[PDB]
């Protein structure tokens, strides 16, 4: 609780400073300061706390996937033997994914979810929490691997079951919670069909609702259901 | 590399 | 001295994956640590040095950019009064940015240059002091900055006198040195003349010794050549 | 901004 001397607002103006900045972990540290308030999030709100550990680990996942590469290519046949460092390193960065994981999975255990009553908000944490134990997840090799993927897989269906229930097929967070529940199924459950079917479905359904949209919606709307459609076309 | 938001 | 149980190699070695990883923050933490075990360092080992801190300080120039930018809109006649938030963002960036370049400066006083002896080394260290002190000087605002500015231009000066006696003009550590020390003179000294006269005769010196050069010291001094023109053209 | 290196 580095953060637990600054106001609530203050750490609020600030996360939106360091993101104009570009500086991510900064960000997530203010938005994690705000959530230790203890007060619910707004939209707005709940929208910088994603944005800022996306970036950090999204980083972190796109050096820890170099890093195994590299390591990967040292356990092939003839490559020369050059000691522990890359493994070390490797292990050092899945390390400080981990930790952010744990960070986001932490906040959202206490109490993000549990005080989330609305749809919108209550599925947009259950999201979250389905993503950074896929993170986790694509990074497991051990004994709770399966756990891990479970844990992932639970958090998404709570979250689908109720974008279903209470909003409407073209809803933003219904959508981006079913495109990375696909992605789920593809990458991390080996269930491409599954993936498949689920992006479809969920293109096919919210493009039958685009009717009742605003212009304003149709283009938030629309931006999702392409992403759908790209991994649809990447997969088929 | 799929698309996540 | 947290690298202080790593060997010297390893810390190379994982300074170099974290490179290609774009840790940047690592490959400056490995290098320092590289450093600290008292050994002077190669060519390729210097160029590691360099590459790092140049890529972290960079980006807390660029953040510090961002925020001095939105605090000096801030100080406007007209602007809405937001709180002391804008500057204390600011000042926290900055103060990072002067705790790094401290640290290089620190490496270079403790005992880089000192043990230094070939002109390459030499010069070397010498513009990375001038850089450093640069950076320090463009967030100066105080009793000090006139002596901070003072130190950039003797680091600068020196590394320009020996680089003028032992190195021949197409040398890419001349040229680099020239154009860093041309940007300080346009920059931070107010002296845009003096800019450009260094970058023109710097060009055209080397232009005259290309003659003698194979053909990959020809792509190496050219690529530098091009930045001086690419800041001439700005300039005039 | 001019170019350094
Ligand atoms: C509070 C709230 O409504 N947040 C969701 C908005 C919806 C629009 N939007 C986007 O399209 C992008 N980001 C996300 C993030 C999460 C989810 Cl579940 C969907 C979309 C920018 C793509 C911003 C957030
Ligand atoms: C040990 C050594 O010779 N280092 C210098 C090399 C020269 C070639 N080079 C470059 O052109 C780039 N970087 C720099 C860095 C510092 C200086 Cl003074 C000049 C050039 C990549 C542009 C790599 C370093
Ligand atoms: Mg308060
Ligand atoms: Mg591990
Ligand atoms: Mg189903
Ligand atoms: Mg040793
Ligand atoms: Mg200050
Ligand atoms: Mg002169």
């Amino acid at each position: 609780g580095a953060m637990g001397s600054m106001e609530r607002a203050s750490l609020i103006q600030k996360a939106k400073l360091a993101e104009q900045a570009e500086r991510y972990e900064d960000m997530a540290a203010f938005m994690k300061g705000a959530v230790e308030k203890g007060e619910e999030l707004s939209c707005e709100e709940r929208n910088l706390l994603s944005v800022a550990y996306k970036n950090v680990v999204g980083g972190q996942r796109a050096a820890w996937r170099v890093l195994s590469s590299i390591e990967q290519k040292s356990n092939e046949e003839g490559s020369e033997e050059k000691g522990p460092e890359v493994r070390e390193y490797r292990e050092k960065v899945e390390t400080e994914l981990q930790g952010v994981c744990d960070t986001v999975l932490g906040l959202l255990d206490s109490h993000l979810i549990k005080e989330a009553g609305d749809a919108e908000s209550r599925v947009f944490y259950l999201k979250m929490k389905g993503d950074y134990y896929r993170y986790l997840a694509e990074v497991a090799t051990g004994d709770d691997k399966k756990r891990i993927i479970d844990s992932a897989r639970s958090a998404y269906q709570e979250a689908m079951d109720i974008s279903k229930k209470e909003m409407p097929p073209t809803n933003p967070i219904r959508l981006g919670l079913a495109l990375n529940f696909s992605v789920f199924h593809y990458e991390i459950a080996n269930s491409p069909e599954e993936a498949i079917s689920l992006a479809k479905t969920t293109f096919d359904e919210a493009m039958a609702d685009l009717h009742t949209l605003s212009e304003d919606s149709y283009k938030d709307s629309t931006l999702i259901m392409q992403l759908l459609r790209d991994n649809l076309t990447l997969w088929t | 590399f799929p698309a996540t938001v």
